RNA sequence: AUCAGCUUGUUGGUGGGGUGAUGGCCUACCAAGGCGACGACGGGUAGCCGGCCUGAGAGGGUGACCGGCCACACUGGGACUGAGAUACGGCCCAGACUCCUACGGGAGGCAGCAGUGGGGAAUAUUGCACAAUGGGCGCAAGCCUGAUGCAGCGACGCCGCGUGAGGGAUGACGGCCUUCGGGUUGUAAACCUCUUUCAGCACAGACGAAGCGCAAGUGACGGUAUGUGCAGAAGAAGGACCGGCCAACUACGUGCCAGCAGCCGCGGUAAUACGUAGGGUCCGAGCGUUGUCCGGAAUUACUGGGCGUAAAGAGCUCGUAGGUGGUUUGUCGCGUUGUUCGUGAAAACUCACAGCUUAACUGUGGGCGUGCGGGCGAUACGGGCAGACUAGAGUACUGCAGGGGAGACUGGAAUUCCUGGUGUAGCGGUGGAAUGCGCAGAUAUCAGGAGGAACACCGGUGGCGAAGGCGGGUCUCUGGGCAGUAACUGACGCUGAGGAGCGAAAGCGUGGGGAGCGAACAGGAUUAGAUACCCUGGUAGUCCACGCCGUAAACGGUGGGUACUAGGUGUGGGUUUCCUUGGGAUCCGUGCCGUAGCUAACGCAUUAAGUACCCCGCCUGGGGAGUACGGCCGCAAGG
RNA sequence: UCGAAGGUGGGAUCGGCGAUUGGGACGAAGUCGUAACAAGGUAGCCGUACCGGAAGGUGCGGCUGGAUCA
């Protein structure tokens, strides 16, 4: 606007908008889990979200969603979580690799069979 | 007054829409000059130069079709203050796919875009008009 | 728009002349509250042409989808508008404006493609443009854009109009590659034409 | 507009301003 | 594409004291006369 | 700039010194500058580039391989040697660490190639050769070379090839749906011929070497590539997805569960959206996920956006830097432009061609290298200089209108209190009442007195002021506007980042004043309950003097300037032509209606939100929040 | 003379933790009222001051993004 305005000082972009604050711009992070509890979402989706706070590696403490039926990690184990989107659980944006480090692919699993890490049947 | 073209062009814009037989202005050396190309390229009728109020004034009569319909489509000046726009003998910038012209003052006067191309010479541009 | 491949043993499906290409851009129920509840009606969008280079746009209202779809037809049926080309091109580069509808309709030189989004595409593809390059600039609708585009089409002219406008004995009002294109596609117009007449 | 907006950012104004009665003296002295 | 009017503080080099302030002077460049006196200056044009 | 001042070898001079060379590089004296809103000094991050990726381009991201520069070699200083030094595998010192020691003292330095531990989502062998090319020393032979040449390892990437071909039914077995007829898998399979690349086993076996060598030999890769043979369909397919976008649908199983999902959203016993099955689709030695970037995003809009109500016009002016500039003659050639020279290494990129069975790949020749510097040419436009002009701007002169402002003096009606009459039981108040004032003489009425504030009527869609704002009168001092003439000056104009000034009400300080009204504060009433509305009382305040504060729906929700674009009708100020106050024409003002044009719509519409130019402010989804932190101003509230 | 490290010193500045405390976002479903939207039952909103368990109430000036029309 009032192109001289414009060399004054004008059109910077705004932001970056960084999505993930696991760290370092790392794709996934292997992490100690603590405290497993089961959760309750937003008021058109009501159910039990199955949920694991997670300490990254990297130092900051979040809070991952454990996808498929059930999960094998217990309390202390080394889950590889990686950064994913769950709208329903407001605050949980990351997603627990299934089929990892520690915590097994998911058993009788036969079409989905990439995610939830089920291996083929001999 | 900051522009003296653009109160021309803008006056003609304003004559054109609302739909003139003529209009009068201010004549000034490159007002002359821009009427001679609208002459020679017959957007305008004719334009005649009266003495007045102190100073010579241009009286442009303008060119209509077989009933009321108007032969400038438009004018937009874009060799304005504050962004005089300049140009290579590359691209005399066409204008409307070359329907539309680009009055064009070179160091040779002022001349149209196609003259600037063929006689190779390039260095303004000022508004064009199709 | 459902269960359309059908045999009747009836008098007549009426099939006769003006054979057209035919666009329905797009359907959404719009509905009306009343006393108790709502009615649903149908809005049909409904683009008519043929490869000349002739547009129709037509508006349907009615409260069953082909009833909608046949009111589009012939209320395009009712106002046509010529657009003009070169070959199977545009002329020159313009910018159409329906009160937030912006189209660009740019030239470009042949087997290129129609590139446009999809009312724009529907607005081209049944005219007679085979190779051009729009953009649907504001608005993401379906019925600005169709209408901004057939505005962009009323801003266009033929080379000769422009130099009729301005006394100017041609040559002299194009320059010479889009001269050239009109010896192109007049020539090809003579072949596929005397091909036609034998 | 509508008057919404305006209630709004009023609220946020109003609490705003009870907040500041409450923490007056707290901030005057914590402050020296 | 604004045709921007920048100004440029150089410092230069009179032997003889020919030029005062207002000046129309010329410039030439040299070697490095000192930290950042890399002009010297002949016939200077218009006085003030 | 939520970092505004920093600098004393710092800025310049002279004499020395030093250097390969100029020089606060150094030193003694003398002078006192220098650098900064074209962001100095500080803070954060970062090797820079040819390039790469993305994109229509403009631009955005990035700096891996390959190539060019720079900086460093455990951390930090220093010189020496030398033509040349950050001296990685040199020296000296001080540190931190590892190690040897007979305790006196020594030794180390993978950010060379391998390799190990650690960290990590993650990144390879303690390989073979100097045959080729580069490098060193040597008269040469020759010797050295983890540069290089090659090999190993990982679908880590890009490209190519294979897992067969032809025949084959009114379409078998099996599977799953079904309207119980059948339909699909499916020409697919079994079978019947045929062909074998690539892996397999044989035998032959390179080019890279117009090389080196005076020796007779010499290829690390290598018995590799590649040939010619033999046997036989023979050893060779998977992954995602099938609500919508978005190519691709049916059944069974659980029925707000278990789960899904990129967003919209699917699950509450008939889900094409969850899990399994058939089937389909899309890719294919791969296919999905996650991360990071460009794109779509005209969503920071130079190209290419906006600001009446959607986010967005500073409350209003004056003015510093800045940006911008009417008419016209000359000159300069700084912007602009034309042309030629030089340069923009190679590679890449693009076009053509050649080479490898093709391709990726590689090479040759153009173009690209959007730029920069030198020479020569042009002078319309911008600019500089030197001039000229009167239309913009300002001044003089003649009038004219006005709640423009400040100071001073004063006027009456009304309310309240006071003294005194006249005079009695109610007055006041309300939707209805009661607290309340009365019976000690109220309200009512008459006379007089005090005191304060506000100015009925004129007075309204009206005047003036930049905006707040301004109405009893008179006087004194002072500001602006408009018209007319054109007497003068001669572009002195416009805007204006920061900056100073003005700026309702409330509030604040010190000192006055205090009738009416009146937050807070009481009582009464209403009510479930009123911390409320309504009633009775009532302090700060409202008022003046002197200062602060700086905010408003400070609103025309519309920054300032300028030129133009059909009209119609009101009203305010002033000039003139005609009828003779009426009408016209004109300049300035303020309203209502209305075309064109514009707008998302309402609306605006010569007083633009229309058509254009100049400068400023400002906006970039909603909350969080005009809030924290920090600073500035303020007595504080707070801004 | 210069001089790296070391020592003493008082500060700048960037953070980490801190008992307690302020607010903020989300949760359903709880308690209390009903402030706003219709003249929302006292038109609403802006500034400011004061008060109140809370939404809020009142004053002073302003505004139509106000209503019916005395």
């Amino acid at each position: 606007p009032t192109i001289q305005q414009l060399v004054r000082k004008g059109r910077r972009d705004k932001i970056a908008k960084v999505k993930t604050a696991a760290l370092k711009g790392s794709p996934q992070r292997r992490g100690v889990c603590t405290r497993v509890y089961t959760t309750t979402p937003k008021k058109p989706n009501s159910a039990l979200r199955k949920v694991a706070r997670v300490k990254l590696t990297s130092q900051v403490e979040v809070t991952a969603y454990i996808p498929g039926e059930g999960h094998n990690l217990q309390e202390h184990s080394m889950v590889l979580v990686r950064g994913g989107r769950v709208k329903d659980l407001p605050g949980v944006r990351y997603k627990i690799i299934r089929g990892s480090l520690d915590t097994q692919g998911v058993k009788n699993r036969k079409q989905a069979r990439s995610r939830y890490g089920a291996k083929k049947e001999k | 007054m900051t522009d003296p073209i653009a109160d021309f062009l803008t006056r003609l814009r304003n004559a054109n829409s609302a739909y003139h037989d003529e209009v009068t202005l201010p004549h000034s050396k490159l007002k002359a000059n821009i009427a001679e190309i609208l002459k020679r390229e017959g957007y305008i009728s004719d334009y005649r130069t009266e003495d007045a109020r102190v100073g010579k004034s241009l009286v442009v009569q303008l060119k209509y079709g077989p009933s009321r319909e108007r032969s400038i489509a438009g004018l937009r000046r874009v060799s304005k203050p504050g962004l005089r726009v300049y140009a290579k003998s590359t691209n005399l910038p066409r204008v409307l796919g070359g329907l539309g012209v680009a009055i064009i003052s070179t160091s040779s006067g002022l001349l149209t875009d196609r003259q600037a191309a063929r006689q190779g010479v390039g260095g303004e541009v000022l508004a064009y008009v199709w | 728009r459902g269960r359309r491949d059908d045999r009747g043993g009836r008098g007549r499906d009426g099939g006769d002349k003006s054979n057209y290409i035919e666009r329905v851009v797009s359907i959404n129920r719009v509905s009306k509250v009343v006393k108790g509840g709502r009615r649903f009606s149908f809005t049909a969008l409904v683009i008519v042409g043929d490869g000349k280079g002739m547009v129709g746009v037509g508006y349907g209202k009615a409260k069953e989808v082909p009833a909608a779809i046949a009111k589009g037809v012939e209320e395009a049926r009712k106002n046509f508008f010529r657009v003009p080309l070169i070959g199977s091109t545009i002329t020159h580069p313009v910018q159409g404006e329906a009160a937030a509808g912006v189209v660009m309709l740019r030239p470009a030189s042949p087997g290129t493609g129609v590139i446009a989004g999809g009312a724009a595409r529907a607005v081209l593809e049944c005219a007679g443009v085979h190779d051009i390059l729009a953009k649907s600039l504001g608005s993401d609708n379906a019925i600005n854009v169709v209408h901004a585009t057939v505005a962009a089409l009323k801003l266009l002219q033929r080379p000769e109009e422009v130099a009729a406008r301005r006394g100017l004995p041609i040559e002299d009002v194009a320059p010479a590659g889009m001269l050239k294109a009109r010896r192109e596609s007049e020539a090809l117009a003579a072949a596929a034409a005397r091909e036609g007449s034998a | 507009g509508s008057v919404i907006k305006k209630r709004r950012k009023r609220m946020s104004k109003k609490k705003h301003r009870k907040l500041l009665r409450r923490t007056r003296v707290q901030r005057r002295k914590l402050g020296k | 594409g604004k045709i921007i009017r920048t100004t440029k503080k150089v410092k230069a080099h009179d032997e003889n004291g020919e030029a005062g302030i207002g000046d129309r002077v010329s410039l030439m460049e040299t070697r490095p006369l000192s930290a950042t006196k890399r002009w010297r200056l002949v016939e200077i044009l218009e006085k003030a």
